[PDB]
RNA sequence: CGCGGGGUUGAGCAGCCUGGUAGCUCGUCGGGCUCAUAACCCGAAGAUCGUCGGUUCAAAUCCGGCCCCCGCAACCA
RNA sequence: UGCCUGGCGGCCGUAGCGCGGUGGUCCCACCUGACCCCAUGCCGAACUCAGAAGUGAAACGCCGUAGCGCCGAUGGUAGUGUGGGGUCUCCCCAUGCGAGAGUAGGGAACUGCCAGGCA
RNA sequence: UCCUCCUAAAGAGUAACGGAGGAGCACGAAGGUUGGCUAAUCCUGGUCGGACAUCAGGAGGUUAGUGCAAUGGCAUAAGCCAGCUUGACUGCGAGCGUGACGGCGCGAGCAGGUGCGAAAGCAGGUCAUAGUGAUCCGGUGGUUCUGAAUGGAAGGGCCAUC
RNA sequence: CCGACUUACCAACCCGAUGCAAACUGCGAAUACCGGAGAAUGUUAUCACGGGAGACACACGGCGGGUGCUAACGUCCGUC
């Protein structure tokens, strides 16, 4: 509805992806969490982008 | 305005006392917490007691406030 | 402090003859006093609810506490959160300075002196005061003030009965009727 | 307390305009000088003497030059 | 007339009239009509036979109704097929066991309680009785 | 109240302790002295015991009661519990926060042999 | 949204207005032919024997669909 | 009570189109003009936005309930 | 061995409330102070530290009392499985199971592992 | 189409144009962990302040609360605050529950790398059950898996996703 | 102003007694159901896999019930 997607690209150089959804009305900045990279299998930083 | 109705959910209790079950074997298909989780038994997210070790259901009551506990006998 | 070992010297004697107790720790004495302005309306003016709290700090040198509404109570337009008052609690040496400062300079000051009333009690032994206004501390020198903002001061005593609270608080000579 | 968060606390010496020194601590940081504290206060006589206004009796009989 | 002012829900059951009855015994007063057969009883029928009641001593004495309606009866209106709903809430009847007192009336004498009892048992669709207080 | 609402703060860690089968170290705190406890697993019968009010440990230390106190009562279960066979148990906190004399009743416990 | 107008200022402002003025003109046609549909739509579609007559034009107001108007941001 | 509409100052209507602003025409009241009424010019008045509720920092506007009025429908053999 | 106190359980109102009394050598609580280890949406009130001057008032433990809470028969009543019957929108007979409420009454716990003080 | 209660006859299931209410979401905290906390409602005393705002004492005991309807729950709190954080992880998964099938649900534990905590430990989203649609066709990113003589390439496949 | 008085009137929370409920429960059966042990009996009556089907318009009667008017050889479920 008003909560669409959008996903984490991976900043450990390779092309991986978290999904999820985020309120666009409130939140207007990126999100940034570590999130597990499996192609590296080591916790990087997981920025946002579509 | 009526006849609007869901899907049953087939809750209640599984395997009854005396059953000897295996390891990981649902014993109660639970909504809120009537059975509380008591020895060898655990509790899902969805509050269905779940052997943790086989052996032999027991139902019995303990506690402060009377509540009903499911335990497992390591046989 | 001075009302302290004032109370310590003198007032164990005399409630104990007038009492007949048997023991020191029986004897009623003064725990905390509680002192809180609510100042009703903050949702129209959010910056008079800090204005409030500088007057309770400046009376009272303490930080005060901004007590917020329990219920969304729909008679005066609140609702869960908002803050609705200011409070400080005085305890040991700061709660003695602050009675001995009040009832030697502060209660003489209001407009039309009476003495406070016997029958303000709670049953329990506690005391309970008005003041109407807070010009009458020292503590305000007619600059920043524009209400006339008073106190509500709870002198909470370990008093097990009503009359050993009216005679812990008369021993220290308060104005009484 | 709680680290520099409450008005500053010091003794200060207030008089009062019939003597009456005390020695008590203010956040004020300047000395001061009031009317009559409870330590002579007119608490007996303030009260007594305040009933004066009322009665015209005395007033018509003053009058009463005639 | 009798209903609740108050009700958590608009239609009921039909449901079925099984067992004796718990208001066995005259409590308030010291006569009363106490039920014998068994079958729902209106609401109409309850003030229809307490005006007999309140007639027949005049003024003497209090009475009291110890049966309230509580059951609303519904009823498909006329030349209407069957199904596509329920029906409509006409009117409330009160369930009645064998053996469940209705009214008692106190302070009268009692050769004129029997005589208001009988013009009041009249106006009711089920068999009744005369009982009178006890000690028990 | 401080006593039911510790006891309180004490009964979540308390069962889950018993639930995992775990052999506790439980102290309990007094302004005065200091005990602790070694307790078996069902909870009922305890092994090792030693606290600041025995007169084995009262006349070595200046003042029972206290950091220097609790220090002390704690190489004296660590080194009783080893004399019988025990090296792993679970501090319970009982619902004192683990902040002072119950700290350095801990790691004096914990350094001097037993392992937890 | 940026939609380039060639030109000068002034012929920004003279085609601008008149394509304003001709989509709030094109919502008026939408809007009447719409209303109209609707009336009849709401008169029949209840009819005992004449129902089926509304739904030739309960699909027409379905293709009419005027088009999003947003706020202009001048106020 | 099955489907739509509206209740706004004394009368008839905008304002509801995406919350902050109660308005227009006639009418009522007080002056002026006139020999006097009308017309005309000056000034002001009055309304709980049908009524009770809910999100709202605010409501009339958004949502829900209740009443009043105004239109359609309640089929064929 | 006996009594009292502290910790951890078993058991969970026959075990909990209310009223009267009682205990400070040990233990427990209150208590003195607080720059500091730590803390308060403010307040050493709570959490925490250093120690013992006083009390047993408050709390707690213990004892006694039925005013409540609580437990609760026997008999009867309701219901009901199977087989029969009736004037069959409700019941009865044979037989097996047999409540709920209420009544007489019971009743202000019992017990285990350690560690102290005095026996 | 999905969720909750009753009819439903004390395991599960069970129909009608039977009786009553909801859904087509929300949340980078309203998730994880650690530490702490405990309500409604009336009684007395006080400046405005009153039946009801804030304060103090007592009675009460969860009659409060839960982002959202109902039921089942919850004090060890699943209810209320605060610090740090991203387990709202990747590959698997003994064993089960429920489905005519498509499928849906619960899950101890193992391997790799984190978070909170002194530690034992907890964490694979939220107190639980609603918040959702198969296949075809096509889009974007990665990948020598294939590449119609051979080397490439288009195009297929595979993984993530619209 | 104060409420100065008066009420034949209404009246919540509580206390004692009497009732009612499918969507109430501080209580609670008979049956039914799941699991274990044991005899007697029953031409395996049980499970699994495989070849072939038919059937998915049911009706009445007893018991428990919705709807109906506790009307219908009415209508919709559970069990025999
Ligand atoms: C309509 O139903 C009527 C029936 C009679 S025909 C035998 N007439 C039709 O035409
Ligand atoms: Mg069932
Ligand atoms: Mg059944
Ligand atoms: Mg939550
Ligand atoms: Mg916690
Ligand atoms: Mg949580
Ligand atoms: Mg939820
Ligand atoms: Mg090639
Ligand atoms: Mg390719
Ligand atoms: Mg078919
Ligand atoms: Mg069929
Ligand atoms: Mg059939
Ligand atoms: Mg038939
Ligand atoms: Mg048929």
């Amino acid at each position: 509805g008003i909560r669409e997607k959008i996903k984490l690209v991976s900043s450990a150089g390779t092309g991986h992806f978290y999904t999820t959804t985020k309120n666009k009305r409130t939140k207007p900045e990126k999100l940034e969490l570590k999130k597990f990279d499996p192609v590296v299998r080591q916790h990087v930083i997981y920025k946002e982008a579509k | 305005r009526n006849g609007r109705d869901s899907e049953a959910k087939r809750l209640g209790v599984k395997r009854f006392g005396g059953e000897s079950v295996l390891a990981g074997s649902i014993i109660v298909r639970q909504r809120g917490t009537k059975f509380h989780a008591g020895a060898n038994v655990g509790c899902g997210r969805d509050h269905t007691l779940f052997a943790k070790a086989d052996g032999k259901v027991k139902f019995e009551v303990k506690g402060p406030k009377n509540r009903k506990f499911i335990s497992i006998e390591a046989e | 402090a001075k009302l302290h070992d004032y109370y310590k010297d003198e007032v164990v004697k005399k409630l104990m003859t007038e009492f007949n107790y048997n023991s020191v720790m029986q004897v009623p004495r003064v725990e905390k006093i509680t002192l809180n302005m609510g100042v009703g309306e903050a949702i129209a003016d959010k910056k008079l609810l800090d204005n409030a709290a500088a007057d309770l700090a400046a009376i009272s040198g303490q930080k005060p506490l901004i007590t917020k509404a329990r219920k969304s109570v729909a008679g005066f337009k609140i609702r869960q959160g908002y803050p609705i008052g200011c409070k400080v609690t005085l305890r040991g040496e700061r709660m003695w300075e602050f009675f001995e400062r009040l009832i030697t300079i502060a209660v003489p000051r209001i407009r039309d002196f009476r003495g406070l009333s016997a029958k303000s009690f709670d049953g329990r032994g506690n005391y309970s005061m008005g003041v109407r206004e807070q010009i009458i501390f020292p503590e305000i020198d007619y600059d920043k003030v524009d209400r006339v903002r008073g106190l509500d001061i709870t002198i909470t005593t370990t008093a097990k009965s009503d009359e050993e609270g009216r005679a812990l608080l008369a021993a220290f000579d308060f104005p009484f009727r | 307390m709680k680290k520099d968060i409450h008005p500053k606390y010091e003794e200060i010496t207030a008089s009062c305009s019939c003597g009456n020194v005390m020695k008590i601590r203010s956040t004020v940081g300047h000395d001061l000088n009031l009317d009559v504290c409870s330590k002579c206060h007119p608490f007996f006589t303030g009260k007594q003497r305040d009933v004066a206004t009322g009665g015209r009796v005395d007033r018509f009989n003053k009058r009463f030059n005639i | 007339m009798l209903q609740p002012k108050r009700t958590k829900f608009r239609k009921m059951h039909k449901g079925r009239n099984r067992g004796l009855a718990q208001g066995t015994d005259v409590s308030f007063g010291s006569f009363g009509l106490k039920a014998v057969g068994r079958g729902r009883l209106t609401a109409r029928q309850i003030e229809a036979a307490r005006r007999a009641m309140t007639r027949a001593v005049k003024r003497q004495g209090k009475i009291w109704i110890r049966v309230f309606p509580d059951k609303p009866i519904t009823e498909k209106p006329l030349a209407v097929r069957m199904g596509k709903g329920k029906g409509n809430v006409e009117y409330w009847v009160a369930l009645i066991q064998p053996g469940k007192v209705l009214y008692e009336m106190d302070g009268v004498p009692e050769e004129l309680a029997r005589e208001a009892f009988k013009l009041a048992a009249a106006k009711l669709p089920i068999k009744t009785t005369f009982v009178t207080k006890t000690v028990m | 109240d401080k006593k039911s609402a510790r006891i309180r703060r004490a009964t979540r860690a308390r069962r889950k302790l018993q639930e995992l089968g775990a052999t506790r170290l439980v102290v309990h705190r007094t302004p005065r002295h200091i005990y602790a406890q070694v307790i078996a697993p069902n909870g009922s019968e305890v092994l090792v015991a030693a606290s600041t009010v025995e007169k084995a440990i009262a006349e070595q230390l200046k003042y029972t009661g206290n950091k220097d106190a609790a220090a002390a009562v704690g190489k004296a279960v660590a080194e009783r519990a080893l004399e019988k066979g025990i090296k792993d148990v679970s501090f319970d906190r009982s619902g004192f926060q683990y902040h002072g004399r119950v700290q350095a009743l801990a790691d004096a416990a914990r350094e001097a042999g037993l392992q937890f | 949204e940026l939609r380039v107008y060639p030109g000068n200022y002034d012929e920004y402002m003279t085609a601008a207005t008149q394509a304003r003025e001709r989509l709030l003109a094109d919502n008026a046609k939408k809007k009447a032919q719409i209303a109209e549909l609707q009336s009849f739509v709401s008169r029949f579609s209840a009819n005992a024997s004449k129902s089926r007559q509304a739904t030739s034009r309960a699909r027409q107001i379905d293709k009419i669909k005027l088009e999003e108007v947003k706020a202009s941001s001048r106020q």
